[PDB]
């Protein structure tokens, strides 16, 4: 009862610790980071686009952030 | 010559004002055998102050070029809904969709809104937006002659005639400008 | 090599394929008995929402999508149009189907189409076999390469967990196979009828309770050539919003007049009725012949009941006539497996039409409609799928009848209910950590469809593909089915997975809906009326012990 | 004109019924008082804004008259008064119970040459008949190839999938099929269907709609009727197989479209079938393709009993006359239990229609797949009646036996006529419309007009005499063939209230190929012998 013909991926904070990831300093960057790469891009409708129509979309919220940004200072 | 068993004959306009002739029995069993689903959303959550939400988002956008006066300002965001809201409601007739038989194939979607029913909610919140947002922008900013003007004729023939109960079901046609219109 | 495999058996021995498919108990303490609700009216449910920017989100995405997929074509066929030979007209032939009408599979589905529709090889079991694919230009046509992953399965229809090819139930089919063949006579009218045919219908008519019983070879053919036999143009049918095809084909086929109620309200359907009756037929304003309701044991799509003892009362004072089906609670609900006439306490002499099918739980395809005796009889001269249509194979009907003695106690002795509290425990253990850990999720606090919401347009692809790395299949949905605001991801649980394949599924779903921040819950699902938010530790240690409990489930 | 006289009541109407209408139209006036325009046009838009909001709901005209002069009293008196029918009326349900008392049973034994029957709830046994019965043409499926892939296929997948053909339903084994009956008839590409019943109504109304044209045949069997009621379309009729007739239909609808100047074309199609399931004869493909391609149609042949049948090697119509499958007919219905040996469906066509027709079909979108049995058996058949083409000549030889000798007879001229064709292998017969005066008194004109009227008034009790008689007739013949002689016949089995045109009952033989020439000729003449002995006195 203990024997199956499955391979069990090993859950993603496993991996780090059987390899040795303990630190901290920029350490806390990376992952920090990695969330801020995932609010901006899921709540757009980027995976249902095409590749030409996503370059655009990308570059006009890029514009309209720094119009808006600059024009805040001036 | 000779007729059909069974006939479900498209009929075509004789007259330049022509009415959308009442369904019959078979034609009302399949509209109301199911739910449609062009029209269900406007009775959800937040399908109200999205209209509103777009407003403001398209006056910030349009107030963002440098060059442009306020009074141009209020004009290109009134010609954007107007146009928006005429092409989406008015000017698409039948279904996106598979509908059973394609019953629904000769009304537009503002037609379609609620089963036909007049003076409800919802059909009260959409014919006051555009005016309420003509008179602001019209008081908010100076305009002359030839803008006040303009703007009028658009907000009016665009907006609210066409909504009106009475211009229900109700096709025109030009022998030129527009085909000869599905009556039936 | 352009085509799909044909993939080789793997070979082992015996005792490692008796556990791929059925798992074993863990201990004796994950059983649980299902109580009736005499007695007890049902109250109304309660839904939950979230946030407003979500909804707002969501909106602003399918504007976007619309208005840049209607774009694209107009372009196309004006401008470049010899790369769209099939939507034109070619030499006096119209095509074979126009743009509008197919202008959402191409254009809002076709980029998630890679997770649709999936090739398999091997039994249904807890371990489900896939063949790998790798996907060219744009979904336009898949490459297959030739290798089998199992993956952990929550899609496939098994709910008792019959689904096995090594036990009782595929000894019955194999010896059939050589007393009689793998061939039909003909029409049931003329020639094909056997006593295999005769003891099966006996034997669904005893264990559901009516008095007699037919038996047919497809779910869609039972109900689609049903109802135009007693109904014709002077006839009023009053049907759900929220009911299956195969029972909506029957009724425009039949071409009686249909009225429509709200799902879930128990009032304007008794405002739909008095009016109507009084109003009586068109043109003419007289009386209607007979007035009838159906309904459905169950919804897939919301897991919600139907409240029998209410329709029970409402078609005696109005004298209208009754129909229900039950397929998908036939054989995995109740305190022993009846169905909804039980869970409820209801006689079953209260309905008049009985429906099922024994695809979903017994396994083997086919159905059956149960009613009264005089019914019955005249039924059988009149319906058309005995004297036209063919009949159903020995093997699907040898199953049917080694696996309606199993769950009834005579063959096996303590399998059934060794099989009937399993699949209790494990939705009632799925469906409360879910609620603990932040999702929302749907249901009547025992349906073993169990559906998770999802509303953003991008975060269902996302989900769906992010998972199958991790080992495990899911199915989604859409708007073409679903409401614009929700969408959802369905789970459908089996009597075989056991705690441990619960803990593993909670903890890769625990730390997925973290990173796509879909927990957003509210003070409505808990009963104390606060948000929670808990660690996945203390669910796992607490849940457990605290499922069997009614009082901390909220409906 | 006198326009302007309407619109005054109009508004002051209007500002009366408002709780104020007097003071805000003076502040408004007195606010924006340096031009009259601006005035009016805001005077108007803000009041109907106000008007359209205080109306109250109006619900739109339909069918049935409103009532609204009823007090409570009589809403409660109407209500109690109403009286239902039964739900299905048991009237005379006892004059048709023959039928289902008659119904023979087989006991524990595969149904082939020799069964042994009993009838009517055990009360009588009959042992060791001759089986003509049958619905199985090649007998292919009882081989012990076929049995070994069978029980193989159940051991290592299991009795029956549990999924929809959507997601996790379709496997390995089923597109082997597709794959494998496409390139034996010589088509890009095909689909699988749960059932045969269920092909027909669930196709035809995919590709068909409202607007338009279809012209089908002026008698076809009951699944054609049902698709063509579902298509929602119009729908023409055309004398059986008569061409004059078809080109004069043709030639006036392609006139009258070309003078009406509609923008697109709509589409079309004609319907017709192969050998035919109530009369049994054979349909001709020549004058159809040219026809069709003259006038811009399209084809759609719906053969059941000619797939495994006609031919010099069983590939079906096309073959028989020598043509192509890929260009003579646009979509083909077939089933797979009448010759192959197995339950199921299918349809063959071009790449386009098939990737529709997976999305767009409901019976395959919304319901379960195949077991895996059936699909391994079938293309295991497939295979061999590739291998080898000696069963089907054989079937071929005995079915030209069969129909010259019933049909060369000479004492059977006043009594019975055949219906059939030399190719078909099921023979028909039924009465001389003389023979079935003198002892009826009724002819089919008067049946069909008959029903016809009945169906349209609605009533709720259907029942004809004369038509009753003649069945029980016939199954007397059936009857006194089985107690003296061990041959079992069967009767044309219809339900008459389900009919749309035309019928009227027959009597029909079956065969198969694994019959010997002796046995079958001593049937013949049994039969011919029962037949006389009945009727004469
Ligand atoms: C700032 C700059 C400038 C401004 C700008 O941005 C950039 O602004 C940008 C904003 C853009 C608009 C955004 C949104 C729309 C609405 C859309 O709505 C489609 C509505 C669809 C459904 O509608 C029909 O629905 C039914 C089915 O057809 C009809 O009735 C049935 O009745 C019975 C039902 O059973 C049966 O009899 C039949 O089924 C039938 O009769 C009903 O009458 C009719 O309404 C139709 O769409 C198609 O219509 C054509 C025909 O199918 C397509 O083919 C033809 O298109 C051209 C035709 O001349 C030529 O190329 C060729 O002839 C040929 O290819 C065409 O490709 C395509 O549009 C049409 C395009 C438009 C205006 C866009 C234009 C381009 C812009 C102006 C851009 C622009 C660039
Ligand atoms: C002189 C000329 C000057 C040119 C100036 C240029 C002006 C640009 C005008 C752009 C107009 C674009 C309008 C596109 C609308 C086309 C829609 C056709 C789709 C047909 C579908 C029929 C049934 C599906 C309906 C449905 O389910 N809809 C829903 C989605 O599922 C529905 O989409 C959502 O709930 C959201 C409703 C938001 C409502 C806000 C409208 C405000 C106006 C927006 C215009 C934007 C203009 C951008 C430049
Ligand atoms: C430049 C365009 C936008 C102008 C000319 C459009 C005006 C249209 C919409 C107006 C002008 C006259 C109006 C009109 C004329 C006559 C009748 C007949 C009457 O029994 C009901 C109202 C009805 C049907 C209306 C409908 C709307 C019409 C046709
Ligand atoms: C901006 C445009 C759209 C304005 C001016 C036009 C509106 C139309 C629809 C209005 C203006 C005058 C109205 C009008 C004039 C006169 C009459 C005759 C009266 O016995 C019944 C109402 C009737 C038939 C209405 C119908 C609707 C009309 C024609
Ligand atoms: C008055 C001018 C300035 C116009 C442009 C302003 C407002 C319009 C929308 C208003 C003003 C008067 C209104 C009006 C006048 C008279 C009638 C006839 C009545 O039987 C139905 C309503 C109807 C058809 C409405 C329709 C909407 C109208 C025409
Ligand atoms: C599953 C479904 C069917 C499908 O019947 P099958 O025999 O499985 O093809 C019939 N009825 C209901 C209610 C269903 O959900």
């Amino acid at each position: 009862q203990h024997k199956s013909s499955m391979v069990y991926i090993p859950t993603t904070k496993e991996a780090k610790r059987r390899n040795g990831k303990s630190e901290g300093i920029l350490n806390t960057i990376e992952e920090v980071v990695e969330k801020l790469y995932w609010t901006y891009y899921i709540h757009l409708p980027f995976y249902l686009m095409a590749s030409f129509d996503s370059f655009f979309l990308h570059v006009f919220f890029l514009t309209i952030f720094s119009l808006s940004f600059f024009g805040i200072l001036k | 010559t000779t007729e059909p068993v069974k006939d479900h004959r498209r009929r075509r306009a004789a007259a330049i004002i022509s009415h959308v002739e009442p369904e019959t029995f078979e034609d009302e069993n399949d509209q109301q055998l199911l739910p449609n689903m062009n029209a269900t959303w406007v009775d959800q959550r937040g399908a109200w102050i999205i209209h509103v939400v777009i407003i403001i988002l398209l006056k910030l956008f349009y107030n963002l070029f440098p060059g442009v006066t306020t009074e141009w300002s209020w004009t290109l965001t009134n010609m954007t809904y107007v146009i928006g809201s005429y092409v989406m409601f008015h000017l698409i007739k039948g279904t996106p969709f598979d509908f059973n038989g394609g019953a629904y194939d000769n009304l537009t979607m503002w037609e379609q809104i609620d089963d036909e029913t007049l003076y409800t909610p919802s059909r009260k919140f959409l014919i006051s937006v555009p005016i309420a947002l003509f008179l602001v922008s019209t008081h908010y900013a100076h305009y002359d002659l030839k803008l006040f003007s303009w703007n009028c004729f658009l907000t009016t023939f665009g907006a609210v005639v066409p909504k009106l109960p009475v211009t229900h079901r109700l096709r025109i046609s030009i022998p030129g400008i527009t085909g000869r219109a599905q009556i039936s | 090599y352009t085509r799909v495999p044909l993939c080789e058996p793997e070979e082992l021995p015996d005792d490692i394929q008796k556990e791929n498919e059925y798992g074993t108990l863990d201990s004796p303490g994950h059983l649980y008995q299902v109580k009736s609700r005499h007695g007890k009216p049902l109250p109304e449910p309660v839904v939950d929402t979230p946030p407003y920017y979500i909804s707002l989100l969501t909106y602003l995405n399918y504007l976007i999508l619309i208005i840049l997929g209607h774009v694209h074509d107009f372009l196309g066929m004006t401008f470049q149009k010899n790369k769209h030979l099939d939507l034109l007209e070619h030499d006096g032939l119209a095509p074979w189907f126009s743009n509008f009408e197919s202008f959402y599979v191409r254009r809002i589905k076709m980029r998630i189409d890679d997770c649709f529709s999936r090739p398999t090889t091997g039994v249904p079991g807890r371990f489900i076999r896939c063949i790998d694919r790798i996907s060219h230009n744009i979904n336009e046509y898949f490459t297959y390469s030739g290798a089998v992953y199992p993956c952990m399965n929550l899609s496939s229809y098994n709910y008792l967990g019959f689904a096995q090819s090594k036990g009782q139930c595929t000894d019955a089919a194999l010896e059939s196979v050589d007393k009689y063949s793998i061939q039909s006579g003909g029409p049931r009218a003329q020639i094909g009828t056997t006593d295999l045919h005769i003891k099966a219908e006996k034997l669904v008519a005893r264990f559901i309770g009516k008095e007699d019983a037919l038996v047919f070879s497809m779910g869609y053919g039972t109900n689609a050539n049903l109802f135009n036999a007693f109904l014709d143009k002077k006839c009023l049918v009053i049907s759900d919003e929220l009911n299956h095809t195969s029972i909506r084909t029957g009724v425009r086929l039949s071409g009686a007049a249909v009225r429509t109620f709200k799902h879930g309200d128990m009032v304007g359907l008794e405002k739909l009725i008095r009016e109507q009756i009084v109003l009586g037929q068109p043109k003419t304003n007289r009386p209607w012949k007979k007035i009838l309701i159906c309904a459905e044991g169950l919804f897939s799509m919301e897991g919600t009941l139907c409240n029998l003892p209410k329709l029970v009362e409402l078609k005696k004072k109005y004298k209208c006539y009754l129909f229900i089906d039950e397929a998908h609670s036939i054989g995995a609900m109740g305190p022993t497996g009846r169905g909804v006439c039980e869970i409820f306490g209801v006689d079953p002499k209260d309905v008049d039409i009985l429906m099922g099918t024994f695809t979903k739980s017994f396994g083997a395809a086919g159905g059956y409609i149960a009613a009264d005796q005089w019914i019955i009889d005249r039924l059988r001269l009149d319906l058309t799928t005995v004297s036209y249509s063919e009949s159903m194979p020995a093997p699907v009907l040898a199953q049917t009848i080694s696996s309606l003695q199993t769950i009834s106690g005579e063959i096996c002795p303590g399998q059934g209910t060794e099989r009937l509290q399993r699949i209790a425990f494990n939705s009632r253990y799925l469906r409360l950590a879910l609620q603990r850990l932040g999702f929302i999720v749907y249901g009547v606090a025992d349906s073993p469809v169990i559906p998770l919401l999802l509303y953003c347009p991008s975060k269902m692809p996302a989900f769906s593909r992010m998972m199958l790395q991790r080992r495990i299949a899911v199915v989604v949905v859409a708007y073409p089915a679903t409401p614009l605001i929700e969408s959802r991801v369905r789970f459908c649980m089996s009597a075989s997975l056991t705690k441990e394949d619960i803990d593993y599924l909670l903890r890769h779903v625990s730390e997925v809906g973290d990173k796509l921040n879909l927990k957003s819950n509210s003070g409505k699902s808990s009963y104390d009326g606060k948000r929670q938010r808990w660690d996945i530790e203390e669910v796992i240690r607490r849940t457990p012990e605290d499922c069997k409990d009614d009082k901390y489930f909220v409906n | 004109v006198t326009t302007s006289s309407y619109l005054w009541y109009y508004f002051n109407l209007v500002l009366t019924q408002i709780p104020g209408g007097q003071f805000i139209v003076s502040y408004i006036k007195k606010s924006h008082h340096d031009d009259p325009y601006r005035t009016t046009v805001e005077i108007g838009l803000i009041l109907y804004g106000i008007i359209y909001y205080l109306s109250k709901p109006q619900q739109k005209k339909s069918l049935q008259a409103q009532k609204p002069n009823l007090s409570p009293q009589e809403i409660d008196a109407l209500i109690e008064d109403w009286e239902p029918e039964p739900l299905v009326d048991p009237s005379a349900t006892d004059e048709q119970s023959w039928r289902v008392a008659k119904t023979p049973v087989t006991m524990e034994m595969p149904i082939q040459n020799h069964i042994t029957i009993t009838r009517n709830n055990l009360q009588e046994k009959y042992t060791n008949v001759f089986n003509l019965a049958s619905n199985n043409f090649l007998q292919l499926s009882a081989t012990e190839p076929v049995k070994e892939v069978v029980k193989t296929t159940i051991k290592n997948y299991g009795v029956g999938a549990c999924g929809p053909a959507g997601f996790y339903g379709n496997q390995d084994v089923h597109y082997t099929l597709e794959y494998d009956l496409a390139q034996f008839f010589g088509t890009q590409g095909s689909v699988l269907y749960g059932q045969d019943f269920c092909a027909a109504p669930s196709v035809l109304p995919a590709f068909t709609k409202r607007g338009d044209v279809i012209v089908a045949d002026d008698q076809v069997s009951l699944p054609v009727q049902n698709a063509l009621q579902l298509s929602r379309s119009t729908v023409y009729y055309f004398n059986h197989n008569d061409m004059n007739s078809l080109e004069c239909l043709l030639n006036e609808l392609t006139e009258q479209e070309k003078l009406e100047k509609l923008p697109a074309i709509p589409r079309k199609f004609i319907v017709t079938e192969g050998i035919f399931h109530n009369s049994g004869d054979l349909a001709p493909l020549p004058e159809l393709t040219k026809l069709k391609n003259k006038y811009k149609f399209r084809l759609f042949v719906d053969e059941t009993f000619s797939i495994g049948v006609l031919g010099a090697t069983g590939r079906g119509l096309s073959e028989h006359f020598n043509m192509d499958r890929a260009t003579a007919i646009d979509i083909t219905v077939g089933s797979m239990a009448t010759a192959l040996g197995s339950t199921g469906g299918f349809v063959l066509g071009d790449s386009v229609m098939c990737l529709h027709q997976r999305i767009g079909s409901n019976a395959y979108c919304f319901s379960a797949c195949l077991p895996a049995y059936t699909v391994t058996s079938v293309s295991k058949v497939l295979k061999l009646m590739d291998s080898n083409n000696d069963a089907v000549q054989t079937l071929q030889k005995l079915s030209k036996s069969l129909h010259d000798s019933f049909a060369s007879d000479d004492s059977l001229r006043s009594y019975v006529i055949v219906t059939s064709s030399p190719v078909s292998a099921v023979l028909h017969l039924q009465l001389t419309p003389a023979y079935r005066s003198r002892k009826f008194g009724y002819t089919c004109e008067q049946l069909f007009e008959t029903m016809s009227a009945l169906q349209k008034k609605s009533q709720t009790n259907k029942f004809i005499e004369p038509y009753e008689e003649e069945e029980k007739f016939l199954q007397s013949i059936v009857d006194h063939a089985l107690i003296n002689y061990n041959v079992l016949i069967t009767r044309n089995t219809i339900v008459l209230k389900q009919e749309t045109l035309p019928i009227v009952p027959s009597l029909k033989i079956c065969c198969n190929a694994a019959m010997s020439p002796e046995e079958l000729k001593n049937a013949c003449e049994s039969v011919k012998q029962s037949i006389l002995a009945c009727c004469q006195e």
